[PDB]
C-alpha cells in the first residue's frame, strides 16, 4: 500500500551514491550527513522547476521518471515526512521545511500551496536588505528546530538573495542495551597506518546482533534504539575498507534488517563527537546536478519577475553517540539569486 | 578469545535507519574521532 517504500530505495541508493563521492574527496577525514535532509530539500525545490533543470534534480536523486511518475514522487515524500513526524513515545525524531522569501517577490501561488501541502513547509517573509538580520533570523529557525545542536548554518548570506529554502532534522534516541559507564575506558584507535589516537572506549560483553559477511569482508553490528529506529555499524577487515564501501546496497541492508539473531561477543566501541559541513555544489555536479546552479537554471516555477539561480547548497550535520544512545542533527541551506 | 573479541578500533562506516520506512536517516564514516 504505502508510498515511502516506493521511494525508500531511491533514497537509499542516492545516499550511497552520494557517499561514494564524498569518499573520493579525502580518504583522511570524517564524514557525516543526512541523506534525508539533503534530499527532501532538493525535492521540494524541484517543485518550481521546469525542463532540463527539474529533470536533472529528480533524476540525480536516483529517480527513474519513466518508471515512476513525477506526481507520485512527492506523494511519496509527503508520506515519509508525515510518518517521521509521528511521536514515538520513547524516541524523538522531527524535521521541518522552511521558505524565507523577500518582501518584493510575487510567487506562483500554486507552487506555494504545493510546498505548503506536500512538504508541509512553513512560510516566512523577510527583507534581504538587512543581511545580518536576515542571516540571524534563519539561524534561529535551525537552532530552534535542531534544539541548539546546529547553530551556524549560514555563514555568509549573499547581499542579493531573493529567497532561501531550509530544512532541518533532529534525532534523539537511547539504546535498548545501553552501556554501563563504569566500563568505559581509554584505548587506542588506529586511524592511519602511523596515527594513533586515545579514545574513550565503551564496553559490554553480552548478547549482540552481530555477525560477519565474507561478502562485505566485515563485521556488522545492529543496535536498536528504543522505538522505531536502529543503528548499523560496519567494521571492515584489514585492507577491505574501500571494498566495503563499494559493495553496500539497499537490499543488503534490508537483509540485515530482517535478521534478529543474537550471538555472544565482547564489544568495544568509541564514544563520538563529529561534525560534517559541506558545500554540496561540486558534488551534486558529479552526480549530474548542474543546471540549477547555472545560467541555464529555470525556476519559472517560483516566480515570473526574474530568472533566479541556486548559488549555494550547503549542508551540515552533527552526531554524538555515548553509553546512553545517540543524539544527531542535520540541516540544508539553499540560496537563490538572480542571474 | 571466547566470546570473540570485536573491537571498533579503526575506521568504520555506519548508519541510521528509521524502521517503519526503512529510510536512511544519517550516514557516516569515522576516520578520526578527535578531529571534530
Ligand atoms: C589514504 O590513502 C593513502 C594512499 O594514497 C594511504 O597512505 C599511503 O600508505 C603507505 C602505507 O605504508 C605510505 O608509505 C609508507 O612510507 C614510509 C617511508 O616513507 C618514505 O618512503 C615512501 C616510499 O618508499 C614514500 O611513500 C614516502 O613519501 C617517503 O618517501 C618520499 O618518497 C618520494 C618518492 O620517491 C621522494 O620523492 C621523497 O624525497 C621521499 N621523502 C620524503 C621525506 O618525502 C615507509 O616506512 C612505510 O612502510 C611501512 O608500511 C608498509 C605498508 O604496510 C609496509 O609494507 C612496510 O613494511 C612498513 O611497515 C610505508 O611504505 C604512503 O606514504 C601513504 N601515501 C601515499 C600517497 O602513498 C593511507 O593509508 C590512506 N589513509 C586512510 C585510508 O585513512
Ligand atoms: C529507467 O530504468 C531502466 C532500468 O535501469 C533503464 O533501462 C535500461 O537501461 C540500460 C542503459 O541504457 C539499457 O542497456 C537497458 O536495455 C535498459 N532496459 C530496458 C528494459 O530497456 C532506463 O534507461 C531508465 N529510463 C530512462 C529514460 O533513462
Ligand atoms: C513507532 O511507530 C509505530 C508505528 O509503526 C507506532 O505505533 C502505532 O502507535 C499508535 C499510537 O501512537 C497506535 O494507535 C497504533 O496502533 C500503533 N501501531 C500501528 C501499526 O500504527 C509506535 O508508537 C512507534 N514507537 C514505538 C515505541 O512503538
Amino acid at each position: 500500500h504505502p508510498t515511502f517504500n516506493k521511494i525508500t530505495p531511491n533514497l537509499a541508493e542516492f545516499a550511497f551514491s552520494l557517499y561514494r563521492q564524498l569518499a573520493h574527496q579525502s580518504n583522511s577525514t570524517n564524514i557525516f550527513f543526512s541523506p534525508v535532509s539533503i534530499a527532501t530539500a532538493f525535492a521540494m525545490l524541484s517543485l518550481g522547476t521546469k525542463a532540463d533543470t527539474h529533470d536533472e534534480i529528480l533524476e540525480g536523486l536516483n529517480f527513474n521518471l519513466t518508471e515512476i511518475p513525477e506526481a507520485q514522487i512527492h506523494e511519496g515524500f509527503q508520506e515519509l515526512l508525515r510518518t517521521l513526524n509521528q511521536p514515538d513515545s520513547q524516541l524523538q525524531l522531527t524535521t521541518g521545511n522552511g521558505l524565507f522569501l523577500s518582501e518584493g517577490l510575487k510567487l506562483v501561488d500554486k507552487f506555494l500551496e504545493d510546498v505548503k501541502k506536500l512538504y508541509h513547509s512553513e512560510a516566512f517573509t523577510v527583507n534581504f536588505g538587512d543581511t545580518e538580520e536576515a542571516k540571524k533570523q534563519i539561524n534561529d529557525y535551525v537552532e530552534k528546530g535542531t534544539q541548539g545542536k546546529i547553530v551556524d548554518l549560514v555563514k555568509e548570506l549573499d547581499r542579493d538573495t531573493v529567497f532561501a529554502l531550509v530544512n532541518y532534522i533532529f534525532f534523539k534516541g537511547k539504546w535498548e542495551r545501553p552501556f554501563e559507564v563504569k566500563d568505559t575506558e581509554e584505548e587506542d584507535f588506529h586511524v592511519d597506518q602511523v596515527t594513533t589516537v586515545k579514545v574513550p572506549m565503551m564496553k559490554r560483553l553480552g548478547m549482540f546482533n552481530i555477525q560477519h559477511c565474507k561478502k562485505l569482508s566485515s563485521w556488522v553490528l545492529l543496535m536498536k534504539y528504543l522505538g522505531n529506529a536502529t543503528a548499523i555499524f560496519f567494521l571492515p577487515d584489514e585492507g577491505k575498507l574501500q571494498h566495503l564501501e563499494n559493495e553496500l546496497t539497499h537490499d543488503i541492508i534490508t537483509k540485515f534488517l530482517e535478521n534478529e539473531d543474537r550471538r555472544s561477543a565482547s564489544l568495544h566501541l568509541p564514544k563520538l563527537s563529529i561534525t560534517g559541513t559541506y558545500d554540496l555544489k561540486s558534488v551534486l555536479g558529479q552526480l549530474g546536478i548542474t543546471k540549477v546552479f547555472s545560467n541555464g537554471a529555470d525556476l519559472s516555477g517560483v516566480t515570473e519577475e526574474a530568472p533566479l539561480k541556486l548559488s549555494k547548497a550547503v549542508h551540515k550535520a552533527v552526531l554524538t553517540i555515548d553509553e546512553k544512545g545517540t543524539e544527531a542533527a542535520g540541516a540544508m541551506f539553499l540560496e537563490a539569486i538572480p542571474m | 578469545s571466547i566470546p570473540p573479541e570485536v573491537k571498533f578500533n579503526k575506521p568504520f562506516v555506519f548508519l541510521m535507519i528509521e524502521q517503519n520506512t526503512k529510510s536512511p536517516l544519517f550516514m557516516g564514516k569515522v576516520v578520526n574521532p578527535t578531529q571534530k
